[PDB]
Parts: C-alpha cells; structure tokens; sequence
C-alpha cells in the first residue's frame, strides 16, 4: 500500500518543480509529458518524499531531475529492474519509472516482460519519440522504415514494433496512451497509473523537433484517435484490438485495467505462509543443521 | 601418528552413493570426530558415475587430503575409475559376489574386501537398499559407529514408519555380519568416539546463504548458475522467516540491478554467481563504486574461461573481481578458505558493504560449495553487524558530503529532508553532474581513499610457521588455503624452516604486512589453480616480492603432498 | 623557429563555431599545411557555448599543443569561459563593438583586435553571416590562405546559387577590411602556402570506420553509444558500397553476439563501443578467446567510471580491455595515437583477429574520435591483408586441431567436410566437450601460445631520442604518445639526456623490449590519463622497470609542457 | 534464401546424427524433438554443409551436439543473436536455433523481440518444459505458480509467459506449436518452419521428468488441442485467440504464417540500390574525405 498518496492539501503542479533548469531543446514534447506528471503529483497530494522516480539514460530519462522527490539516475536500460528492488524492498514507495522507446524497448527490452508479468507496483511512463535523441538521431524500434537516421542513412531495414501490444501481452495490468501535445490527457492517465496497484504502463508520443523529421506534432495529433468510452477496460481482446490501431490510428485513453495480485503483494503472502518477521530466531535456522 | 582416516565411496549414482557419505559424515560428527567431505555428482543428470569422499579425525581438518585409504566401489566403472589410486597398504571394499564386474588383478599389498552389496540387497526384495548393506560393511570394517551409525538412519526413516527403518535397519546388518566374516588384515579405523562437540555440519553454498542470514540480509536476488544455485535455494527456504525477499530475476543483470535498487531503498541486499554472471555484472557493479551503493555479489568460482568447465575446481576470477570494471572502478574482495569463513565473511562482506558503501566481492570455489565440514554452532549474537553511516538530519543533506572519512551518510527513500540523487554520472557533493576537472579528481580521491581505507580497519592474512627467518615462505589463497595448513603441519614437523601467510582480503591489499612477509623469506613460493598465477600477478604488482609462481589449472585441487614436495625442491 | 599556429573560436554553438574551425582546417591544407583540431559541441543538444581549436603549420603535428596562440570570442560567454587563457603574448579577437559584452581590461602585452562581427552581419540583413566576418578577420590578421578559404566557401555554398555565395564572400571581404583598418602589432602568421601535399583530413572515428573497411570489413554491428557512435555512422554509409553490411542491434551484448555469428559464418566482422559498452560485452569476449573465433572491437574510451564523463578525455578501460574476461581469458589489446593509426591499426586488428583467432580490442579515446588531422591520403593497395588460417581439405577436419604454431585451420560453414562446432565449453580437438585435467591444461597452453605469439609478429613500440644513456625515459600509450612526441622535440633541443617508448601493443606485452629500453634509462616516467596508473601497473607487474607514474585524471589530455615540467623535475 | 533444401538424395534421419550419445534422462521430452528435427532434415533432403544449428545453454541447448552439421554451443541466451549474425552474413545457410524455456525467454527474453520483428530467416525450436533442467530445477517464465521449485520451495510467486502470444506480438511469421510426444506433429511443423523465408517459431511442450513432476506427458497430453483445419493462418487476430488457449487448451499445428521481407533481403535492397558490391573502387570513399 503506498502511503504516498493524499498526505499533502492545496498542492499546485509548480510545488512538484525542482530547482534544475529544463534542458530539453525548445518544441521538445518531453515537456508535455512533464506537465502531465507534474499535474498528476498535485492532483494526488504527493509526499514526494515517499515518492522515487529513476531512470537509465537518453533525453526522457532526465525527467526526474526536475522533478522534487527521491531518484536515481541508473544505466541505460536498467531502470525498471533496479525500480523492482526498490519497490519490492520498499512497498510503501510510490515508484515511477521514466525513460524513452530506446531505453525502454531496446537495451531495456528484456526487463519489460517480467516487470509487467510479475505485476511489480510501479508506474512506467514511456514517452515515444521515434528515435535516439540524446545520442543525436540513430532510429529505434518504433521508427518508421521510411526514416531515415544517422545509422540507417538508406531508411530502416525493418518495421516497427507495437509498445502498447508487447505490455498487454506482458501482463500489464494497466496500459494506456497519450500525446504530449495533450498534458492534461497525459496528466490523468498519469494519475491512474500511479494510484493503480499494478504495473501500470502509459506510452506517451513526444516529439523530437531536433532529430526525428517525421514523427512531428502535427504527425502525432493526425495519429491519434481517442478511445471511445463504451469500450470496455476489462476485455483484454478487445484492447489489442485497438492497440493494433483500427484505421491505422493510434488509440490514446485507457485501453486496458483490471485488479491482481502484485508481486510484492505474492512474496508477502510467501512471508505470511511462514510466519515470518524481523525478530525471528535465527536458532531454529542453524538448528536444522546439526548432525 | 596416523589420526584421520579418509574414505572413498563411489559408484552409481542413484544407488545412495551421496547420501550414504552423508550418513557416514554424520554419525562420525555424532561421535565427537571432525569430518570434512567432498563430492561429484554424475556428470549428467541422468546419472552415471558418482563420488564421495568423507574424511574423519580426532583432530581439525582443512581439507580432503592426499588420497583415500578405504575405497568402496559399488559397481566395476567406480573401480575402474579409481584403479590407479588402489595402492598396496589400502583397504578395497567392492560388491562381490554378485556385482557386474570381474576385478582385475587386485596388487599384492590391497588389503581386499568383497561384500555382495548387490545381491543382499535383491535378496531383501530391495536393490535400492544396496547402500544400507555396504554401510553395515564399512561400518564393522573401519570402526564407523554403529550406534551414531543407527541413529542417524534412525531420525531419517523413523518418520516413515517402523517396519521401514527396521527393514533398512536389518540390510545394515547384513552388511555388517558379512563383513565381520572377513579377517581385518588392514591398519586402518576410524578414531574411537569422543564427547560430541556443539557443531553443525554445513555445506559451502548453505554456509553462505546462511552468513547472508546471520549478516542481517534483507533482500536476496538471483539468477540459478552452477556451482552456485544452492546459496539461493538456502536464502529462499530460511530469509522469509526472518522478515527477507528472496527474488529469482530473468537474468544477471537484472539481479545485481535489483541488488542495487533494494540497497538504495536501505536494505542490505546480496546476489550470487559463478564466473559468466560476474562478466554481466560489470557494468552495473561500476554503477555501484561510482554511486556509493552497497552492494554484495558472491562468485563460486569454477572452471573458465567463457562457459568452462562448470563442475570442476578453479580460482581463476580474481582478475575480473578486481579489474572487471571500465575506468577506474575499484572493488573490495575477499576470498574464503572453509564452511566457516563462508558464514563469517559473508557476514564480513555485508558489513564491509554498509561501511563503506562500494561493491564487495567475495570469490569462494566449486569444492567448497559441495564440500561439508563440522564447524562450531554458529550463535547470532557472536556476529558483529555494521549498519551503514545515516544522515544526523542536521542542516542540509548532502548525498555525497564530502567527510573526514571519505564516508557519506546515506539516507533511504522516505526520509524528511533528504531527498537527493544517487547516480552513475560523475558529480559533485550534491549528486547533480559534474564534468570538470577538479571534481573528478577530488571524486576520484574520495572513493578510493574511502575504499583504500578497509587496509585500516580489516585484517584478514594470517601468519604461521617458525618466528625468525624461514627459508621459503608459501602465500596462497581460497580454498587452497586449506591444502598449505596441512602442508605446513608436515613441513613444521620436519623442523624446516617454513611459514605461511592467508590473505583473505584480496583488494585492496596490505602492500606493507605483504612485504614485512617477504623480507623474513629466502623465497616465496605462491600456489593457486589458475593458469596465468593471478595472485602473483598483484604481489609483483604492488609489492616488493619476487614471488616463485606453482600454478596448476586441471579442474583439481591441490593436495598436500604437492605442497610439500614442491618445497623441499626449492629448500635443498 | 615558431612553424604552427594555434587558433582557437568559441561562441555560440549555431553561430558556426565548429564550421568556421573546419573551413579553416581545409583551406590550411588546400595552402600545403599540415594541420591537427579538436573541437567540444556544446553540452546540451539545443545548445549553448562551443569551441574549436584549430592548429596549422609548415611541419608535422602530432596534438593540440600547450594552449591557443590566437583566440577568436563571438559572443562575452566565449570570452569568460577563455579568459584565463587570455594571455600577455595572445592575440585575442573578439565581437566588438556591437556585441553583447563589454570586455575587462585587456591584460597589458595581449594584443587585443575587436571586430564588429554581428554588428557587419545584421547591417548585410544576414546575422547567420556572422562567422564569415569572422574568417575574414582571421585571414587577415593571421595570414590565413584568402584564395584557398574562398575555394572553400565556394565548395560549400556554390550548389545554393551565386547570389548566395557571394554574399558570403562579401561577408568575408567585410570581415578583411576591419582588420586591415587595425595595426598588426602581434608576431603571429599561419605559415606561408606550400604545394598541396596528397593527403586527406579525417576525423578519428570516420578513419576507424575506413581502416574497418580497408581491412576487408565485412559485416559490422553496433549499438550507439557516446563518443563512438560516428563509427558506426561512416560504416553504414559506406560498408554497403563494398559489399558489406552493417545492423544496429538492440544492445551491446546483441551485437557482440552478431559479431561472433557472422565471424563463425567465416566474414570479417567488428564492433565499436565505449566503457560501457565493452563492460556488457565481457562475456562474449570470453567465448571469442576460449572458441578461437576472430573478432574486433574498437573501445572509444571515455571517462568512467560508470556512466562517467561520456565527452572528456580518459584512457583508463585498459585493465578492462585486458583482465576483463571471467577465468584466464586473454585478450589482444591495441591502442591508437593519431588518426593514421585509427585507420592503419583498425587494419591491424582485423589481421591479428584473423592471424590468431582470437578477441582484439582496439582502445581509442574521445579527443581523439572528434579531431581532425591531415594524413597521408589512403591507397588500399598498400595494406598488407591478412585472411584466417583455412583447412587446404586433406585428411580429416578437426576444429581445434593442436598444431605446431597453435593456430587450427578454420573452414566457413559449407566447407565440404569440415562439419564442426565452435564452443565456449572446454574442449578436446574435435571440439566435443572435455573436462579432464590433461586436456584443460593442454588447451590452454594451446590458446595462450597462440596469442602470446603475436610477439614475435607484430612489434609496435617506437624508440626515440638520445642513443646512449638517457636520465629520463618516456613511455606513454594511446594519443598520449603525441603530446610526449612534442615534448621530447623540445627536450632534445634543450640537449638533455631523454628517450621515448610509444608501446601500441599493449597486450601480449613484449616484456624483453621494455626490460632493453628501461635498462638504458636512469629514471623511467609513464605519463596516463588514468587514475591508478594502468599501463605502469602491468610494467611492475610484466617487466623488472619500476616506473614513475605521472598520472592525471580530470578529463583533459596531457600538453606538452607537463611533460617538458615533470621530466625536467627527475633530471638532476 | 537457403540452398540447403533438395540437395542430397535418399537421406534418412539416421543419416544426420553424430557421433555424440544423447546422455538426456529417460523419458525426457527433447528426445521426441530430436527425433523431429532428424526426420524433418532427412525430408527435406537437406545438406547438412549448409545446416547450421545454433545453441545456448541448457539441456535443450545440447541438440546441436547430437547434429551432424555445421554448429555452435554459445552463452546462455544468446544464440538467437549470434545466429542473426551467422544468417545475415551467409543467407544460404539453413540456420536452426534449438533452446529451453530458461535459455529463451529468461535470459535470453531481450533477443527475442528483435529477431521476430526483423524477420531474421531462421527457425527457432523452442523446447517448452517449464523448468530449469540443467541447472536442476528451477522455475521458468512458463512454470504454473502451483508448482514448488528449488528456488520456490514456496510456489511461484507469478504467472507464467505465453510464448505463442509473445512471439505473435513480436512479429514472428510462421508461428506453431506441438508436444514431443507427437514426433510426427513436431517433424511436420519443424520442416515448414525450415522452409518459411522468414523468422519461423515453434514451440513444442517437452516433459522433464527428472525435475517437474506436474508439467507430465498425461499432463501435456490432455493440454493440447489440434488447430481446426477451417483456422486461417493469414488471420493475426485469430492465430492470438488460438495462443490464448481457448478454453485453456493448448493449440497444436500452425497458427499463423505469413510472406514478408526478411533482414537480409532488405539488407540486400541497400546495397542493390548503391551498386554496392565486393569488387567497388575504395579510392571513391577515400576521396570524400580530401581537403
Ligand atoms: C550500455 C550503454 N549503451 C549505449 C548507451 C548510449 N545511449 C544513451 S541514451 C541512448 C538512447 C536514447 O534514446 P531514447 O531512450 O529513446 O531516449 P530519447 O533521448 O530519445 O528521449 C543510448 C543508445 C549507454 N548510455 N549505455
Ligand atoms: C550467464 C549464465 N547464467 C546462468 C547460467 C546457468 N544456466 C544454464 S542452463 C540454464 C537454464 C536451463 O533451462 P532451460 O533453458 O529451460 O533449458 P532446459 O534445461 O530446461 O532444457 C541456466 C540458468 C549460465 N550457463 N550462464
Ligand atoms: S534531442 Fe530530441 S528528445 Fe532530446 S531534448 Fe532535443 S528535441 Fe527533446
Ligand atoms: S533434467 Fe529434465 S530436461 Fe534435462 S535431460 Fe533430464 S529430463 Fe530432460
Ligand atoms: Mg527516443
Ligand atoms: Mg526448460
């Protein structure tokens, strides 16, 4: 259970700012997303110092030093493993990954399965921008082939993958979508995953004006088509339907949530099965070992 | 005066050839001796070939010894595997009649004991209980207790019923009314029986789990690797009771990522491994130096390079413990010699980790995880714990201040007033980047002057030997630790002049006590199984002697004789 | 006599600072200089301050130099960042009046030359034409080929129209004319045009994707990663052209991986990465030595540790390079100086890895990867190629055949006959998995003689200086050896007794040749920018030279005055 | 495109087994999948010079061994991209990746993705046992949580992966499923994987006998549930009903194969459309870089 959540009143989005300056380049939609969590934080009368935000490495992945609570800032890709030992060992934490598509679904790509399968209590915001912007423009897995960046300069050799369809196979039990264009769409679907008890996932589409040429904002406002609200969060067909986008479009809403156990939730009931608390005597353990 | 006596016992596996060494093993322990076992399981899962070897004395043992005395083979591949050790003066103990095999030509001097094992057992209508019989046998031979023998069966098969253990009970004594028609012409018996000692009897792997435990661990995560899978069955069975997590990740990366994410929660937090692990472990244990996380990573060593020789016997990562790491990227190891310094520094490596808030590397070895030894009782309150330094709460929290002791206080999430960064980029007292020049070197110097700095605080490298100058001095480490304590009973017994020193903090090392050694030998002689002698790579590295390297990398142990005549060549 | 110049322009990052520098690179040598730059982008991607320095003169060069002789301020940010640097014997040129800043008090002795550079700029209605004012400015003052930096700004700008070309040769002739106004009272001149010599200009890591190439690169996979990413660029541009390809995999680890695959299918391949990157591909490099399958990866090294300083300068993944494989896992270890060894030793390494069939790492560094130099221009047929051992198809194909020189034959899949597999488990001849004692230390003699042979094959370890006895020997490694190279010019020139080893084989190490040049040597100095003192720790360890480290680490290059000092500091 | 197919004549299983005894457990599943993979080579008149059979580490990831052909034993995990290497640089190779549960979808969970959604033309047999057997019984990404392994002797603390499901998401263009107790099913499936041109999956239920006692041969046996020949195996949508285990049954033979280009075909079109081949002038690329 995090304890986070309403221990503050009267909080406004500006109370959540850190001291750093924003270094994101002018028109970049790692912005939005920012305002969205910033939202989210006060909307939820946060006690950010309950609150550990960490990410790996990339321009998305500098979020959190905007952002006023804990963080650490770990390796390229290994965000959500090392939040798993932070949430698994501190279930009180709310525990909030950010990171990009190449963070996430390249280098980290092997970690997401077992995150959203194991049901860790965390959110994690992917904010989706086509591409490698900090490393200056090389394509990622969800570039379109006919880009073409600083390793593909004769476009991609591949087509893209679905980040919303690999998490509701996962087993996420929480996934929507947003636009960064929209920081109050990106603000609640922000806010749900957080008080979701779950691995709760949102991908976010965030323009990189600098480096990706063709995933522009007008690009993404053209993509996306909002979910129609007699869909129902429950049916897990019916969200890989749209995740697969009808049309060719891009939902964005929530496509998919339902309640089951977490896996800090799974290895207390391991702990509760025998008994176990700090003060046990340690006795009965080296006992078992005489001869 | 001859005081242990070492049993060989192999065969099928499957036919109890494990849990017979253990029944062995434990009655002997009963009986007030000292034992210390060592193993192979069949090479494949299937089964095949088994072994183990249980060594029993009236005094302390460090290792397995040169060679059997007894040697009991249940079927004709364990005798053929063993042939060329069956020497005039041993005892030979094989299933005949009855068996599937016609022994060779037994030397004159083998003093030989056939025991129809196989077809006692099929006359009981039980073949499995094959093992029951040939511990009758070896029981009566050798003077293994019968009634410690009896009620170790006895508390195993008890729960299974009377008529059971009566019946298992009854092929023992066949076994033993066999063997007593025999006419013992051999010298060999096992130590009569003393006051039983407070002792346990632990494997290495179950010893680790269990210095875990005792250390205060509170967060266990790993990924199933041979030789070390065992410390995470023992940590997943025992840390839930007293309030841990154990998590099994998807990988080694995912581990030591999780090791770290729990330590910077403020959990002491552990992964084990083997060799490959350790290799994918590097990054993120730079991560760890260069955050000031604790973290601790245990590596059972066993055969390399690359995927190796995975059951056999190796020290061969120490150059990857301490230089595994891009840039400067230093790590604190230690190596253990025996069961009890699998318990104790483990417990060491955590509280090492607290301290000094780095990545701790404690190198153990595939023979220590399966071998067993009786070891005092372990009591909890004679382990001292560290806590890692916490911030006081006064003025403004600094993640990484810089102190007199080099030493930040730590704060875990939740906090009041303590919300900072921890973080793998170069920086400054606060945690946001830093890329300047004087920072680096200011940073640089605060880590390993910090790190450096367990020279003062923890001394691990015994001395022993003869007190003024000796003409060979003999350094090693790990488990071949063991092999030079009886070498140098041998040698010291001989009056020539021998010493011996253990390092068991391994990096950073003592250059000074290294070379206060040195200066009192003619020679010094290093051995270590491992091909490029990685120790003596450090001692000519960072210290003034000149060290005579005896390496050996076969997938063996040394035995104490190596040792010996290795130093009589190099004395005269 | 004073033949180079050193010019240094900082300012905004989009004004043209880097071009401005480029375009001077270019004309320089189009005027028959040779000419050495570097460059930092501004730290943030949206931008903010640059530099360029740009070095030219009538003779070799071989790195940046002590400090900038000429400094060129766009903006006041440009100005503060440089003014410690500015001098009394400076030249300092700078944006005014009409700038943004107002400058200090210009130390007496520097000599001081303001041009209204974004003033001319906005009066043309072009403020984007700043930095041609500039050049222009530049030319005049310094002596700056105006023919050839005009055939340069052609190059650039005549494909856009010929209004806008000369409009930015107006722009330059603008910048001319306010200089020309100003009295030169500063004795600084870019030397006088000669011949255009046959050369090009690279960039370190464009020339380590060319030498891949030139070296019969055939397949190339990588994963970006700061400073090594522009490899990666250069080979999927042009790989293709050849025949090749290249595959950006999701990981370091993958792309090891690919490397290993492609290499077993019988084709040249490579990767380059950083720090990080290596760290992750441990284990893989582990499998590459203990299979004997050829493979290059070229570590652009960085600051660490961990994620480090990703943009400064560091050569501190040495120990990394050579101990960082689990067990005994030997690597051969390469490190470049200039952009002629990026591509020459690029060649080299994709020799050796097919010559001994084993891991090569290739260690580079980030000043190195973003400066320019003039070379000698390129002729591929005048690369010496060498291509794997491959079985002549008599008798019978056995993978790991054991050979006089250790190198088995290797046959590509297809081969008929040659069925086999490559495998990281230890093993016999036939490759099938083997873990008897005989054989491991069989095999491992095998694989470490092997690669242990590079010895008596590839010598790169240039001695220069005083024949005789020296008071002072220099041994230095990667682009270090161009800093001491300009050190010992001018430590002969002032007589003294001094000589220099640049060792470009750093693992095997040829341990004779170090224990020849030391022992002609009073005193020996090892300068590296690292912490611990890499190199010096493997002299102690390899060799009977006890080394004086003079180690730095804060993220910048040696200069050659640091050399000069602390040489003449041990010369008494 | 693989010339390794019709090669040879009057080639029988037997024909295509090394030297090496197969020392599995008895009873173990892997045996009827070896069997599978002898008898779909022997089919395909397949010249084992151009076969290469690729490998982790694991019981499974022993195959390559007992095949006479071109190999390699690698790392744990790995062998899916050491063959993506091995493909693309030699693409008449008929290129097969034998491994575990463990092997493929633990460690090895990262490479996955990638190689399906790159189309890499290869085949990747997937030996489902729901254990770790060679490191002596831990559990995988496919154990039930019922089951008590050595590392949870307290039950799984999650739910297992659908392999079929991930491999579908991912991209994977022939994609089927059998259980080793069917060598015909598994040598019939495992030929048209060999065949596709494209990245081919098959995933075949296994029985370790030695360590999981409840993922038995009855067990598998009442599990699976044969594809009904009306099934369309173009439909994306469907085959993912078929992988979700319509009233929890296992689906058996092919759920979905679809033609699209693979790696090394748009690999090819790059350097078609550049002219590029081995013989072309360096001293063009040279002189880009003059003055
Ligand atoms: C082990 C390792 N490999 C490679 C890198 C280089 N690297 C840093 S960020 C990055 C990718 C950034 O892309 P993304 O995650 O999409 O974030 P964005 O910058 O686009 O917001 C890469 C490849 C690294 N830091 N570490
Ligand atoms: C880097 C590394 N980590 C861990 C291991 C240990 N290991 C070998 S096989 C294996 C898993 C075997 O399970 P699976 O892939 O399902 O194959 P199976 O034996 O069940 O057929 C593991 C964890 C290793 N060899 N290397
Ligand atoms: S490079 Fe792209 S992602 Fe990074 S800050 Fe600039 S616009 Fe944003
Ligand atoms: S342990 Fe299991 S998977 Fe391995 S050979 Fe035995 S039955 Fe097969
Ligand atoms: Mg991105
Ligand atoms: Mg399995």
């Amino acid at each position: 259970t995090v304890e986070a959540f309403h221990k503050m009143e009267n909080m406004k989005p500006k109370d959540y700012k850190s001291e750093v300056p924003t270094t994101w380049c002018p028109g970049c939609g790692h912005f939005g997303i920012l305002n969205g969590v910033y939202r989210a934080m006060a909307e939820l009368g946060i006690d950010s110092t309950k609150f550990a935000a960490i990410s790996g490495i990339g321009c998305s992945s500098r979020m959190p030093y905007f952002v006023d609570s804990y963080k650490m800032h770990t390796l390229h890709g290994r965000a959500g493993a090392v939040a798993t030992g932070t949430q698994v060992a501190r279930p009180d934490l709310c525990v909030v990954v950010a990171g990009g598509d190449g963070d996430g679904f390249s280098i980290g790509g092997g970690h997401m399965p077992h995150m959203a399968r194991k049901n860790v209590n965390m959110t994690y915001v992917l904010m989706d921008n086509g591409i490698y912007g900090l490393t200056k423009g090389q394509y990622s897995p969800t570039s379109r082939p006919e880009m073409t960046a600083y390793t593909t300069p004769y476009g991609g050799p591949e087509n893209p993958m679905n980040p919303l369809l690999y998490m509701l196979t996962y087993g996420a039990t929480y996934v929507a979508q947003a636009f960064a264009g929209k920081p109050k769409d990106c603000a609640e679907l922000i806010k749900g995953a957080m008080e979701h008890e779950g691995f709760a996932y949102v991908n976010i589409f965030s323009q990189c004006p600098t480096f990706n040429k063709i995933d522009t904002v007008d690009f993404y406002r053209d993509l996306v088509e909002p979910i129609p609200e007699d869909h129902d969060t429950s049916d897990l067909g019916a969200a890989m339907e749209l995740a697969r986008r009808p049309g060719g479009k891009a939902p964005t809403g929530l496509l998919y949530k339902t309640s089951a156990p977490t896996l800090d939730q799974n290895l207390a009931k391991i702990r509760e099965r025998l008994g176990g608390h700090v003060g046990y005597d340690k006795n009965k353990i080296i006992a078992l070992a005489k001869p | 005066e001859k005081k242990d006596l070492i049993i060989r016992v192999a065969g099928e596996g499957g036919e109890g050839i494990i849990s017979s060494g253990d029944f062995i093993a434990a009655a002997c322990a009963r009986a007030g001796l000292e034992v210390y076992t060592f193993k192979t399981f069949p090479a494949e899962i299937k089964g095949g070939y088994a072994m183990y070897q249980v060594r029993a004395s009236s005094e302390k043992l460090y290792c397995q010894g040169d060679t059997f005395d007894v040697f009991c083979a249940f079927n004709g591949e364990a005798y053929e595997q063993n042939k060329d050790k069956i020497k005039p003066g041993t005892a030979f103990v094989y299933d005949y009649p009855g068996g599937d095999f016609e022994p060779d030509e037994i030397p004159e001097g083998v003093f030989a004991y056939p025991i129809p094992m196989s077809q006692t057992a099929k006359e009981m209508k039980s073949y499995r209980s094959k093992n029951m019989v040939a511990l009758g046998a070896l029981s009566e031979l050798f003077n293994i207790s019968e009634n410690t023998l009896k009620e170790v069966l006895s508390d195993k098969f008890g729960k299974k019923g009377e008529e059971v253990l009566a019946f298992n009970l009854e092929a023992f004594d066949k076994g033993k009314a066999l063997a007593k028609a025999l006419t013992k012409a051999d010298p060999f018996r096992v130590a009569d029986p003393q006051e039983p000692k407070d002792v346990i009897i632990m494997a290495g792997n179950d010893a680790v789990g269990l210095g875990g435990i005792l250390g205060g661990l509170e967060f266990f995560s790993a990924y199933p690797i041979t030789p070390a899978t065992e410390v995470a069955k023992y940590v997943a069975t025992h840390l839930p009771k007293c309030g841990g997590d154990l998590v099994q990740a998807e990988d080694e990366i995912a581990s030591i990522a999780q090791v770290l994410g729990a330590s910077y929660a403020g959990k002491k937090s552990m992964t084990a491994t083997s060799g490959p692990g350790l290799a994918l472990m590097s990054e993120m244990l730079g991560m760890a130096h260069m955050s000031e996380t604790p973290c601790l990573v245990v590596d059972v060593q066993r055969g390399g390079p690359s995927t190796g020789l995975p059951t056999k016997h190796e020290q061969s990562d120490l150059f990857l413990a301490i230089h595994g790491g891009h840039g400067d990227s230093p790590r604190i190891v230690l190596s253990v010699e025996d069961v009890k310094d699998c318990i104790s520094m483990t417990v060491d490596g955590l509280n090492l980790a607290e301290k000094y808030q780095a990545p701790v590397i404690v190198l153990s070895d595939g023979s220590l995880a399966f071998s067993t030894q009786t070891i005092p009782r372990p009591k909890p309150e004679d382990f001292t714990i560290i806590n890692r330094k916490t911030w006081d709460g006064q003025g403004t929290y600094k993640r990484y201040e810089l102190t007199e002791d080099n030493i930040s206080p730590m704060a875990a999430p939740g906090t009041p007033n303590a919300k900072h960064i921890a973080t793998g980029l170069e920086h400054g007292e606060t945690g946001a980047p830093n890329y300047s020049p004087a920072n680096h070197e200011l940073m640089h110097r605060k880590r390993f002057n910090k790190q450096n700095s367990v020279l003062d605080f923890y001394k691990n490298m015994e001395v022993e030997g003869v007190e003024g100058e000796a003409d060979v001095g003999i350094i090693t480490w790990g488990s071949t630790i063991g092999v030079v304590r009886e070498a140098m009973q041998r040698l010291t017994a001989e009056g020539l002049k021998v010493k011996a020193m253990y390092p068991k903090l391994l990096w950073p090392m003592p250059v000074a006590d290294y070379d206060a050694f040195g200066a009192t030998c003619k020679k010094v002689i290093v051995p270590e199984v491992n091909f490029q002698g990685q120790l003596s790579h450090f001692i000519r590295a960072e210290t003034s002697i000149k060290p005579i390297p005896y390496t050996i990398c076969g997938g063996l142990p040394f035995t104490p004789e190596m040792i010996v005549n290795r130093v009589k060549e190099e004395i005269q």
